[PDB]
């Protein structure tokens, strides 16, 4: 939560309109990560209720 | 990473070409005293000719080239910090890290992003530490040391 | 057959064994991607959501196979790689009266005629779903004033005069817009576009007219459908699809294919070159292409026939945008046809895969209710039918 | 393999050079056609 902060503190800062941010755990070392995270990035952008 | 968005933009068919800023380290060769940089980004040049080989890669992917010079940071560099003065009596520039990210930008503007796309862009962000004649076997290791 | 049917994966198991159909489609495929940077085998394959393409951005919360600018590329190719199987078979019939239900008419005559090269057909078909959706004002949520509804004057006594009748009354009263919008079957379908209270009083008025309704009978309101084209708001926007037609539709085509085979809809009379003809489309449709050709026919050098039956084509097909589509004299024009050309055997075949049960169930009731002269008839459908189609048995 | 033969020559002490050709690929970025040569044996300059 102290990574997850900052980046709250850096965007209420520097944001303009239209802007949207996104922070998500990752790690660069592994594959699985990787394919999983634009797996994520790719897909819809829908939310399903 | 690069291949990933790459099936992501050819499945989901755009033609967007993704700009992948590669964060060369500055000008290799001329400086043994980094260690870590200066060795392991020669290749992008190498990685730059993988680009201009496969054809199919154009549409999604275009490359662009940027090497990142002396940059002072906190952590890492804290001991580089007092020399920072040092480096910068022969004539040359060491970069705040907001100088640096604002050079980073100017790459990302329309005029050079199209510029992208009609060719990989090589870009020199160094500050004139390339024809540096400070010998890293002193000025680099005193300063550590 | 036209819009709206268009399923998910529809004729890609076609594609995977016929060789016809991959033609079809992986040219229609490559010329999609490198020109709009998109493709319609992944469309059509998956459903997506949201897609960028060169100069314009289709959002859709369901799918972009049905969205229109899609949908009728989709719908376009799954026929064409269809017929094109039934034509490696040799199945087609060289004297064949082709006919098509508005999108599916540019399919139509590209199956039967060839007027266009595969990646000439999508283009002229994406473009005309690009065209179709900027075409009508909307509110901020997107919101239309209009919208679409069918009619089934059955179930009760009321006739397509007393249809056309109640209609055109509660459209003068009110001062409303309402139009019929397709004639599609004799005593059974019907569709009608106009102010949205139009579309509500006219809803009202057959509840009253019919003894028996407790249920609001015989009335659809059609989804998704803002705008009310094919009534007289639309004719502004022809000059400029008119243009593009003449860019995508050469003037090297055959014309005995096209004439007496094919049945337009702002003409729903078969198509043949003459000054009678010319007339009939130019009185439907005020044109200046048109309007000089009938003033002079004298130009009879044989120069003229294919140059003049080009620019008729095209001006059938770009007019199509504002004419009702009709459907009922498409169906009834065929038996004008046969009974004075012979009643004997016949066979409907409808193309398009998935398609293919709609204006077949269309025929099928309506060689029901006016055709019940007892005739031996064979309704076909690509989709479900295609043991009878390619006749293995 | 390099470091193994170093270990070797300076625990049993040679001051004895060991010559190591390095098998090099001829004129790396002139050629797009080897497909494997041109490419890997470039980084033998970095390894000098």
């Amino acid at each position: 939560d102290d990574r997850l902060a900052f980046y709250k503190q850096l965007y209420r800062d520097h944001a303009r309109f239209d802007a949207t941010l996104w922070v998500v755990p990752a790690n660069m070392a592994s594959y699985s990560d990787i394919d999983k995270l634009v797996e994520w990035v790719g897909t819809e952008q829908t939310e399903s209720l | 990473l690069i291949s990933g968005l790459s099936k992501i933009g050819a499945e989901r068919d755009i033609a967007s070409r993704l700009h992948v800023v590669l964060p060369g380290s500055p000008n290799r060769g001329m400086f043994g005293g980094d260690g870590a940089y200066g060795e392991a980004k020669s290749a992008l040049d190498a990685l730059e000719n993988r680009w201009s080989a496969e054809k199919s890669w154009a549409e999604r992917v275009s490359l662009a080239h940027a090497l990142i010079g002396w940059t002072k940071g906190t952590g890492l560099m804290g001991q580089n910090d007092a020399i920072v003065s040092a480096v910068e009596e022969a004539g040359v520039t060491t970069y705040t890290t907001d100088e640096m990210a604002a050079m980073l930008l100017d790459l990302c503007t329309v005029e050079t992003k199209v510029a992208a796309a009609g060719a990989p862009v090589k870009v020199d962000l160094t500050g004139g530490l390339g024809d540096i004649k400070i010998d890293m076997a002193e000025l680099a290791a005193k300063a550590r040391e | 057959p036209g819009q709206g049917i268009q399923h998910k994966g529809m004729g890609m198991e076609v594609r995977a064994r016929s060789k016809a159909a991959r033609k079809v489609w992986d040219s229609a495929d490559k010329f999609t991607r490198e020109t709009l940077g998109f493709s319609v085998l992944h469309v059509v394959r998956d459903n997506p959501t949201s897609l960028i393409a060169s100069g314009v951005h289709y959002h859709h919360p369901d799918g972009v196979l049905f969205l229109t600018q899609f949908t009728q590329v989709a719908m376009a190719t799954v026929a064409a790689a269809q017929v094109a199987e039934m034509r490696e078979q040799g199945a087609f019939v060289e004297g064949a009266i082709a006919c098509g239900h508005s999108v599916g008419e540019y399919t139509a005559l590209a199956c039967v005629s060839g007027v266009y090269e595969l990646e000439a057909l999508l283009e002229v078909v994406f473009h005309r779903g690009s065209k179709m959706h900027d075409i009508v004002p909307r509110d901020e949520l997107g919101r239309s004033n209009y919208r679409l509804a069918a009619i089934r004057p059955s179930q009760i006594d009321l006739d397509d005069a007393d249809v056309k009748d109640f209609v055109a009354e509660i459209s003068e009263r009110t001062g409303e817009f309402l139009e019929i919008v397709n004639f599609n079957l004799r005593g059974s379908q019907y569709a009608i576009a106009g102010t949205v209270a139009g579309l509500e009083a006219l809803e009202e008025e057959i509840e009253r007219r019919r003894q028996i309704t407790g249920g609001k009978r015989s009335f659809i309101l059609v989804p998704g459908i803002d705008v009310p084209f094919h009534s007289s708001v639309l004719r502004v926007g022809v000059a400029d699809f008119r243009r593009s037609l003449e860019r995508v539709m050469p003037r090297d085509k055959d014309p005995e294919l096209i004439i007496g085979r094919y049945i337009p809809n702002l003409v729903p009379r078969p198509f043949t070159l003459d000054r009678d003809f010319i007339q009939e489309i130019r009185d439907l449709v005020p044109a200046e292409p048109l309007d000089e050709v009938l003033a002079d026919y004298d130009t009879w050098r044989n120069e003229k026939p294919k140059e003049l039956c080009r620019k008729v084509v095209i001006e059938l097909l770009a007019w199509q945008f504002a004419s009702p589509v009709r459907w009922i004299e498409t169906q009834d024009l065929l038996f004008i046809e046969e009974a004075a050309g012979g009643l004997g055997v016949e066979r409907f075949v409808e193309i398009g895969v998935k398609s293919a049960p709609t204006v077949a169930g269309l025929a099928t009731n309506t060689l029901k209710l006016p055709e019940y002269s007892h005739s031996t008839v064979e309704v076909l459908n690509s989709e479900r039918d295609a043991a009878v189609l390619f006749a293995t048995d």
